């Protein structure tokens, strides 16, 4: 409903979008770096645009600060605001997105393919969770 | 006479700068500590000079802080102690996951060092 | 020193990345999937830069960042970097906060005016690293 | 006097002690040990000004100042001073808060612009006392 969360919420559906028409099928994602490169930042752009979505619904009503990117969710979660899989599931999107930023460990493109496959209504789950309250 | 003193830094900050967002009044709240947000960055000399101009207007120290300079933490203390005088709240919403984000990604940067600083 | 000939090598390897994506500049602006790859690792490069700024700012104890810019000031206030190098890194991280929090509209122009004219920065700062 | 006349004497030896650490201001942007002299000489004129502006107060019934700005306020009021050089010590009665805390690149812009065009107030303050 916010003039911020309509904003985000608009951001992850035009990312969801970008990431679906890159990864077509995959028959040269695998082996195209151009290709990873551009779902990885479209998946960057749908996760902190949920952290922002979760940052903001943490302070407009007043359910305490998170220290790191993740207590957000967890806050959401211990609120009955979001399901506690669907906060379980987005705080493994950011360790999916710190490894591909700056890695501290190898990357595993079957996670980023599988993620495209079976999570991206992870994201749309949380834009519908919060479009209703 | 707060409520006075509140108006008072009001008048000389839009007065004082163009394209004013947001003052917001953090600190102990004598010594008085302001910071602002506009639509461009202020010049070091010019703050320095306005926030003078409301320290002799006060008759306290006044610490005018731009929140277009700002470091990330100075912005996360303020967004968590502090009272938003003047401004819309799109612009203070905008401003305040703006700086909590961008501060829970410094938080991951710099946890190395203040854990080694603090032994 | 052994984590920083790590990160010397991603940054290497991302600044091969940009230009190889880029190539020639006719097709960037109208292709967003080029673009996109280009930012990503625009933003490796930053990230990979603050982590050998952080990494040196523990292992002399500068100091505490207070802001992602403040990392690469540490290393000028104890003039461990040129002051005008540490002014680019810290547009660089401009850029790079921008890429990642939506704060404003991401202007293409300056990042084919970065590609073109700042990737020499990272090369300037692993090799100033490099030395010492 | 002889609390004055040491006052008056104090500020010359800091005006003194500044022109001389600052030099011709080209290392005084890169060693801290410079600057701290300037920002430590320049917290000494103030307090030596407020000490004379509260000692006229008193020696003349001006008034009681409840802060340090005020005394220069009474000193103006009963026309001792001029309102624009009044103004000008005033805004240096908040320069005592650069030396405490060590914020070095936010106000070494501001340090550098009181060096260059605001030290003539002191000159022009201890005018004022010495014709009375
Ligand atoms: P950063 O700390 O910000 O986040 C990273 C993550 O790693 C943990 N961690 C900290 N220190 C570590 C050390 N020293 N070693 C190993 N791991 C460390 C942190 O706790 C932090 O949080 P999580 O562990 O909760 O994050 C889990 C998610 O991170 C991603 N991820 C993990 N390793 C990765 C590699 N090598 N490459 C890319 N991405 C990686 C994943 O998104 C992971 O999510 P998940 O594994 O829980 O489930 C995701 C999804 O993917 C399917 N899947 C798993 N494994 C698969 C293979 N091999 N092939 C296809 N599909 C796979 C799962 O079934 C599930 O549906
Ligand atoms: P973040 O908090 O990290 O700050 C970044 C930026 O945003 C302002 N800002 C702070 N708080 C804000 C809130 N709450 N709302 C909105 N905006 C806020 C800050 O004041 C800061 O602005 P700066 O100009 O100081 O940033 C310096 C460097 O940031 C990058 N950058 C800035 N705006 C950007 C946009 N819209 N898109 C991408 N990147 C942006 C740049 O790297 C910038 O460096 P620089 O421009 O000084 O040097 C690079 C180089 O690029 C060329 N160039 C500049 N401008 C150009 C245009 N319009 N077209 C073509 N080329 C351009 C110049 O040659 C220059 O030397």
């Amino acid at each position: 409903m916010n003039d911020i969360i309509i904003n985000k919420i608009a951001t992850i559906k035009r990312c969801i979008k970008r990431i679906q028409q890159v990864y077509g099928d995959g028959s040269q994602f695998k082996q195209d770096f151009t290709l990873q490169d551009s779902v990885i930042l479209n998946l960057q752009r749908c996760c902190e645009a949920c952290i922002d979505i979760a940052n903001h619904i943490n302070r407009q009503q007043q359910l305490g600060i998170p220290q790191s990117s993740r207590d957000s969710f967890t806050l959401l979660a211990q609120n009955n605001l979001i399901t506690q899989p669907l906060s379980d599931n987005l705080k493994k999107m950011v360790g999916l997105r710190n490894i591909a930023v700056h890695d501290y460990q190898e990357l595993n493109l079957d996670i980023v393919v599988h993620v495209v496959q079976h999570h991206l209504e992870d994201f749309e789950q949380f834009i519908d969770v919060i479009k209703a309250e | 006479m707060q409520q006075l003193n509140e108006n008072k830094i009001i008048k000389l900050l839009r007065d004082n700068i163009p394209k004013l967002q947001l003052i917001y009044l953090f600190g102990s709240y004598s010594d008085i500590d302001i910071a602002v947000l506009a639509a461009d960055t202020l010049d070091n000399i010019a703050r320095w000079e306005l926030a003078q101009k409301l320290a002799s207007a006060l008759d306290s120290d006044v610490d005018l802080v731009d929140l277009r300079s700002a470091s990330t933490v100075l912005c996360q203390q303020v967004v968590t102690q502090g009272k938003q005088l003047w401004g819309t709240q799109q612009d203070d919403e905008l401003f305040a996951v703006k700086t909590i984000s961008m501060y829970q990604h410094l938080q991951a940067e710099r946890q190395a060092i203040i854990d080694d600083v603090m032994a």
